[PDB]
């Protein structure tokens, strides 16, 4: 009976949970602040367009995941509130860190047998377009504000 | 916090301002874009060199 | 009382996920023998690090559930009271579930093509995605 | 939570500014330059194989 109401609030809880935990990591989520649409349309537009945002930008551990999702989260809303960001916005060692990692995350095997990973520091280093198409001219990545 | 999706398009900003067809001169401009203006302006420094 | 209630209902999800994702992987999978030559070509693949279902379950959550069952149910009868033939082959149904999990991970790289009316399935292109088909049979199996 | 795939794959339906019976290649270059430079390729003839 009561414990069954309990049990009923639980699943929900950490159902809720999940899926918010989810949705704070898709493109839609990211891209609600405007600073972020030049890195939106990029990823949009390229091979990575059907993956998340935090499927390169968080770690895909569960326990690593949480934390450093409010980290930066925090940290991204103090930026875009009270703090003055600069006319650019660049990867800080952190984040060039666990990109790198889940590159190695899903291109496992199509670099097994080669000493990639020794040569350049980061495997943008050589594809350099996943990193938000960099090379294109301005105006297909960015416009002014409204 | 936020929920739909961005465009593709990459639509540039509309505007319309009070300025008549012909409008030609510069300080016409200046009350209603004023940070472009601003910026517009910095071409009056004369005194820095490059190699 | 319900705090107790609450407490409970957390683990019970937890477990179920946990469960699921996990009778989704390589090594739950080939706890069966007979299924020992799709192990070992997936492992050698280039699709090791994803797990079997994310090839051959649906990725919807209410489509994936009834479907896992079925098909464990079945493979559990066929493993057991029924006898398998020298030829495994996937079945119409699971042929769409993959395909369409190949549309699923690879949408980007063919947006402006007609790839997809050309032959019925992508693996009548991408022929070794299919397990390394035509590899020769030491490369791919032994006796038990 | 949420899918990722917010792009899902179509069979490309096309219509171009170009009339019924429009036979100049030229007049296809604007609305596909990349099947056009691909069709360019055809100029050389240098290349033998065995
Ligand atoms: C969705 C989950 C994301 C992801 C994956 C990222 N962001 Fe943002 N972000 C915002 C602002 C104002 C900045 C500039 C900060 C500065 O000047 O240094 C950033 C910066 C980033 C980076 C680069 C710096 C870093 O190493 O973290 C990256 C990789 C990044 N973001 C990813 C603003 C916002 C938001 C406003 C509240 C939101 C929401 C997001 N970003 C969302 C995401
Ligand atoms: C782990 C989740 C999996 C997956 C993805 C598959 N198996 Fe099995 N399977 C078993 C037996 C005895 C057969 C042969 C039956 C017959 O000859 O008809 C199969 C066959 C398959 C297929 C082909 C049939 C189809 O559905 O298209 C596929 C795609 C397949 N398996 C995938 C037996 C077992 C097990 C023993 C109980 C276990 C465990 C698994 N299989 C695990 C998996
Ligand atoms: C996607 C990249 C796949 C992964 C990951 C795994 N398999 Fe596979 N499987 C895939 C295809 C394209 C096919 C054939 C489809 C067709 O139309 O013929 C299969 C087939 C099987 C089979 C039997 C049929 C066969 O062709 O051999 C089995 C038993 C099977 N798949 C199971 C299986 C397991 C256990 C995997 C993990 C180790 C696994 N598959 C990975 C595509 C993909
Ligand atoms: C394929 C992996 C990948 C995905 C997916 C991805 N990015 Fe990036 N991101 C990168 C790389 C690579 C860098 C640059 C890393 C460096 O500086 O070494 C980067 C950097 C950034 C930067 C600032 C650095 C820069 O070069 O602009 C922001 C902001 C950012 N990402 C946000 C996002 C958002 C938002 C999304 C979702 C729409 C997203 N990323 C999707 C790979 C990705
Ligand atoms: C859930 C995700 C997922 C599914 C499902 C999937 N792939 Fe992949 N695919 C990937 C990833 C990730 C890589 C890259 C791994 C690497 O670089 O080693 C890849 C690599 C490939 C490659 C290059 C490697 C190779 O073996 O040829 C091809 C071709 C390919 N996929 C096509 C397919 C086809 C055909 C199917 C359907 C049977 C399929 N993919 C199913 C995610 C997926
Ligand atoms: C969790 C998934 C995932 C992550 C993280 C990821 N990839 Fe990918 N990547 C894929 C899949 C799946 C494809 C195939 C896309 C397709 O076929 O539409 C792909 C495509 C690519 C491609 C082909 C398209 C292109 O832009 O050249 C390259 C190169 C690539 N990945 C390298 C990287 C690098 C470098 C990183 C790290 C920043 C990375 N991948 C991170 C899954 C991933
Ligand atoms: C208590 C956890 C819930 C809060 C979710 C925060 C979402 C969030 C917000 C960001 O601005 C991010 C910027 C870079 C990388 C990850 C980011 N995540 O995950
Ligand atoms: C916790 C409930 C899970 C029920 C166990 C089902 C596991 C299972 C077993 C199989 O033999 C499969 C064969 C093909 C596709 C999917 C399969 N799944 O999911």
């Amino acid at each position: 009976k009561l414990v069954l109401g309990g049990a009923t609030l639980g699943v929900v809880a950490l159902a809720t949970v999940a899926f918010g935990m989810k949705y704070t990591d898709q493109r839609p989520f990211c891209t609600s602040c405007h600073i972020m649409n030049p890195v939106g349309v990029t990823h949009k537009l390229s091979g990575h367009a059907n993956i998340s945002c935090n499927d390169c930008h968080a770690p895909h551990n569960l326990l690593a995941k949480l934390p450093f999702k409010a980290i930066a989260g925090a940290r991204d809303v103090y930026m875009n509130t009270l703090g003055h960001p600069g006319d650019l916005i660049l990867a800080g060692m952190e984040t060039k860190e666990v990109v790198n990692a889940n590159c190695k995350a899903c291109h496992t095997m199509t670099n097994v047998e080669v000493a990639s990973m020794e040569a350049k520091k980061y495997c943008t280093d050589c594809h350099r377009n996943v990193q938000h198409m960099r090379m294109k001219p301005i105006s297909t990545r960015e416009v002014a504000d409204e | 916090a936020g929920c739909s999706d961005v465009s593709t398009e990459l639509k540039t900003p509309v505007y319309k301002t009070k300025l008549t067809a012909e409008e030609i001169r510069n300080s016409a401009f200046k009350p209603e874009f004023p940070k472009q203006y601003a910026s517009y302006e910095r071409n009056d420094e004369t005194t820095v060199m490059t190699e």
